[PDB]
């Protein structure tokens, strides 16, 4: 419901690196395809295509990828808001 | 706007009716031909008094509207009347759809 | 003449890569290609027709339906883009509606006249997908639900989307990103835990969870062996059972031809009556109940009977491995008798003498009483009055639709003008008029769908610009800019060069962009060209 | 054509069509060409065309009798009115091209209009001229550049007039079956091609559920059904 918005005040494409769930990126790719913004759709498809985010990986690999993205995103939020 | 609502004593009439039928020659009194014509629509049917002058040159389909009319009865059959202030005025032609089923002139 | 429907997942989750370096959609396309290659090994493969459905909107979901040649299927399969939601339920409903599009118009489903295994249109739906959870614009559904918002006409008669002769095999791609070599891979292909597995199980099929290319090849080899003309029947142990899966499991029976031919229909699940306005809804799989008690497998000469061989299952063969071909287990369908809730046996399961296969023999609705009478007539005899009274009593306890096949049976047997000549169908005129109207509506909707499989249109280039109706179009895909004809198509970058070229072309003085398929097709080019003087390890390397 | 000038012109066209115009290759281009609506429309006064548009846009099925009888008694009551009926038939066939959306609605179908036009031919010559006018478009049918509106009233008349007025259906079928070899044997193949194209157009856009009962109707005469089977085995 939030990604459906279009009055974003945060750099939408830049934060696509920090999604690790594959269904969120699936919805993102669908949204960009429906709205026609092909380039951001390519960014989303590239994000999905990352080998580390393959949903059927060993569990600890997914956990570590999620953890590193969590760390990077929270550090970015700290730099933005502090 | 229904044909059914032609009552005696009405004022500021703006009703619309179509003369699809033709009046027929008949005798009344001695020397005058007060012809009569009947029309029907989806709401109802009512007769229209036709004078000799209009009845000679009449062709079907004309649209006329009366003002300050007064309803009249002719041998148990309702009949519209014009005069003593009333006046007729043609509007258009052919822009109508009829329905001959609700006619009350049947036996 | 089977049907192979490939319900390829086109949700954006199919863009996940694997150690192969290709996306899941690429491996799905390759799986379909290899399935075709393995299928082509069999001589019978020339008769199949392939179908393609994707996880797109309904007007574009079907892209290879009926009346579509193989080349169109291949062209559509190559140009698949994984960009939608994981709308598994809606797409599966679209696939089942596509398969059941032509059933009513040709009347293959004999509604209210028993079920005929010889009137089948055998199809299997191979849905290749990843394991990621189902998604819709509202959210994640996390449980597969088939929508019924716009039912096809007459759908309520079967009250289940999947039909008698249809199965769903799921090929769930679980190829890990980084390679993980495991010695456990040498074992058999396991079942998947995703939302599609129960839907596969109920309709007679099963899911597959491949986790490596060799496991994918094994799964595709297994799939090719699992395509076979037949129908799916739900079995149930009647009375005291002997719970392990063999008590009640959906299973297939092979319907071999020589087109298919058979006489006795499987009985309905309800007692027919001419007074009811509408037929009851019948479950797609006829739940036949078998009695574990031994019984005599009777048979008489010149009797139209059908032998159907059940698909092999391990425990059923193991228990039937006990040598007992001389005996058989009777089978009946519940709620077929006018009074009893159990019904009379219409057949039996007699394993063959060699014990190689377990064969279902289908007989009249109540055979152990009729067959002695018919045998008595054909042996002793001009039937006796008592014999005809017994036949009439039997007919009082026999559903009307059986009389027609019985009429043909007695006609071929040598009693052309038996009591069956009175004729009957045993339904309401309302029901028959309803079937006629359903046939008309089915023809109309089928023609509409076949007309609509093309969808020769692209997505709107609008943007829906907000005043926070003027829009900015996207790139003009397939525009074919007529640079010579229109001066606005000349970029400033190369204005002078194109100016010179169009000037020189205009005086007395897009090509070389042919598609790849038509790039090296020397046959057409030589056929177009005039003929010359008359004549006096890897596999393909072009020009044979 | 009885005037010797037209005979001379036709003979000159036959001998050398390029003589009268170098770019005019022959009658092939004229036959394959199409007639524009302006020629068919321009012979009618605006009142009649507006009345027909009103009838096809406002009048529901059933009321058509009054308007057409009025127009017939007022105007179409002359010896030359018989050819004027053919002119009106050509105008309806070529110019009037209603939308499919209005077709789906319960507005007055054109089969009644065609039936009224045909039943008013009180002489054999008038009926022959009207039938020739109806079959003029059928000679050179082309699906890509022509609409199905030129044959939908025809098939609707055949399907609707089977029970109440078999005579009209039988006469039209006999005339269209016998016109095929009689018209022009050097170009009769084009007539058969046009008939096959029209039949294929009816098949592809199923106005009727099945065309099978009408082709072999029990109440139609034997020879008609026999030659229908003989000429077109594809629709059997």
């Amino acid at each position: 419901k939030s990604l459906q918005e279009q009055n974003s005040h945060d750099a939408m494409d830049s934060y696509y690196d920090y999604i690790w769930d594959v269904t969120i990126l699936e919805y993102l790719t669908y949204l960009h395809h429906k709205r026609g913004e092909t380039d951001k759709r390519q960014i989303a498809i590239k994000a999905i295509g990352q080998t580390e985010l393959n949903a059927s990986n060993p569990e600890e690999v997914l956990q570590l990828a999620a953890q590193r993205r969590k760390k990077k995103f929270l550090q970015a939020m700290a730099k933005l808001y502090f | 706007t229904f044909v059914k609502d032609i009552k005696p004593g009405l004022k500021n009439l703006n009703l619309i009716f179509i003369v699809l039928e033709t009046g027929r020659v008949t005798k009344t009194k001695d020397g005058h031909e007060v012809r009569t014509c009947k029309v029907a629509d989806k709401t109802g049917s009512i007769n229209i008094s036709v004078w000799d002058d209009v009845g000679n040159l009449i062709q079907p389909g004309d649209i006329i509207r009366l003002t300050k009319g007064y309803a009249s009865v002719f041998k148990g059959c309702l009949t519209l009347y014009t005069g003593r202030g009333g006046d007729l005025q043609k509007i258009g032609e052919f822009c109508m759809v009829y329905s001959e089923v609700p006619n009350f002139s049947e036996p | 003449m089977p049907i192979l429907l490939f319900l390829i997942d086109t949700s954006a989750s199919m863009n996940q890569r694997s150690h192969l370096g290709t996306t899941y959609l690429d491996t799905a396309k390759g799986a379909v290609e290899t399935f075709m290659k393995l299928r082509a090994r069999d001589p019978a493969s020339r008769g199949d027709r392939y179908m393609l459905v994707t996880f797109e909107e309904p007007p574009y979901a079907i892209k290879a339906g009926w009346k579509e040649n193989h080349a169109t299927f291949m062209n559509e399969l190559k140009n698949l883009q994984a960009e939608g939601l994981t709308t598994l339920g809606q797409s599966l409903r679209t696939a089942f509606d596509l398969l059941n599009l032509n059933r009513l118009v040709t009347g293959i489903d004999n509604y209210g006249q028993g079920r005929n295994p010889f009137f089948l249109e055998p199809a299997i739906i191979i849905t290749i997908t990843d394991g990621s959870k189902l998604t819709t614009t509202s959210g994640v559904q996390d449980e597969l639900h088939l929508p019924l918002n716009s039912p096809l006409p007459g759908s309520e008669l079967t009250k289940e989307p999947f039909r008698w002769d249809q199965r769903l095999f799921a090929l769930v791609l679980r190829l890990p990103g980084t390679m993980s070599v495991e010695s456990e891979q040498l074992t058999g292909v396991p079942l998947d835990d995703s939302a599609i597995t129960p839907m596969c199980e109920v309709t007679g099929g099963r899911s597959y969870s491949v986790c490596s290319p060799r496991m994918l090849n094994q799964c595709l080899e297994s799939l090719v062996q699992k395509v076979q003309s037949g129908v799916v029947i739900n079995f149930e142990k009647a009375g005291p059972d002997p719970s392990q899966p063999w008590h009640s499991c959906h299973k297939l029976i092979y319907v071999r031809p020589n087109v298919p031919i058979g006489h006795w229909p499987v009985p309905e699940s309800f007692w027919p009556d001419q007074n009811s306005p509408t037929l009851p809804p019948r479950t797609s799989h006829p739940v036949v109940k078998f009695s574990c008690t031994d019984c005599e497998p009777m048979v008489i000469d010149k009797l139209p009977f059908d032998k159907y061989e059940l698909e092999p299952s391990p425990l059923t063969q193991f228990i039937l491995e006990r040598k007992s071909p001389q005996t058989c287990w009777q089978v009946y369908v519940s709620n077929s008798a006018k009074y009893s809730e159990l019904g009379h046996p219409f057949g039996y399961l007699k394993a063959s003498t060699a014990l190689n296969c377990v064969n279902l023999f289908v007989m009249p609705y109540n055979y152990p009483v009729l067959l002695p009478l018919l045998d008595d007539l054909f042996k002793v005899h001009k039937p006796t009055l008592k014999w005809r009274q017994s036949f009439e009593s039997y007919l009082k306890t026999m559903p009307p639709y059986y009389l027609g096949p019985l009429k043909k049976a007695v006609r071929m047997m040598g009693a052309p003008n038996l009591i069956a000549d009175s004729m009957e169908y045993g339904l309401s005129y309302s029901v028959i008029s309803y079937l006629k109207k359903l046939s008309q509506q089915a023809k109309i909707e089928s023609d509409r769908v076949i007309g609509s499989v093309g969808k020769k249109v692209v997505q709107e280039t609008g943007i829906k610009v907000r005043s926070r109706g003027f829009q900015v179009a996207l790139l003009n895909k397939d525009l074919k800019p007529q640079t010579f004809r229109n001066a606005y198509d000349i970029p400033r970058r190369n204005l002078l060069d194109h100016l010179t070229r169009m000037r020189s072309n205009l005086l007395k003085s897009q090509v070389h962009s042919v598609p790849i398929a038509q790039m090296g097709n020397y046959q057409e080019y030589l056929k177009q060209v005039p003929s010359p003087l008359r004549e006096l390890g890897m596999m393909i390397d072009e020009a044979d | 054509a009885r005037i010797p000038e037209f005979e001379l012109l036709w003979k000159d066209i036959i001998h050398n069509p390029q003589a009268l115009s170098p770019q005019f290759t022959g009658i092939l281009q004229l036959l394959q060409s199409r007639t524009s609506r302006k020629f068919l429309a321009c012979r009618l006064t605006p009142d009649m065309e507006t009345k027909l548009l009103f009838m096809t846009s406002r009048v529901r099925f059933g009321q058509q009798k009054r308007y057409q009888d009025w127009f017939q008694r007022q105007y179409l009551s002359t010896p030359d009115s018989q050819s004027l009926r053919c002119d009106l038939i050509r105008y309806i066939c070529g110019v009037v091209h209603p939308s499919n959306e209005v077709l789906s609605s319960d507005i007055l179908p054109r089969w009644a209009i065609i039936g009224w036009l045909l039943t008013t031919c009180t002489s054999n010559v008038a009926a022959s001229n009207a039938k020739l006018a109806l079959f003029y478009d059928w000679l050179f049918f082309s699906p890509d550049k022509d609409s199905i509106m030129n044959i939908e009233p025809a098939i609707l008349v055949m399907h609707h007039s089977m029970k109440p007025h078999p005579a009209i259906t039988a006469t039209l079928l006999d005339f269209m079956c016998r016109i095929i070899p009689n018209f022009y044997p050097p170009l009769e193949g084009h007539v058969r091609q046009g008939v096959f194209s029209s039949l294929n157009h009816i098949v592809e856009k199923r106005v009727l559920a099945h065309l099978a009962p009408l082709f072999d109707n029990p109440k139609l005469d034997k020879e008609l059904r026999a030659m229908l089977r003989e000429k077109f085995p594809e629709f059997c």
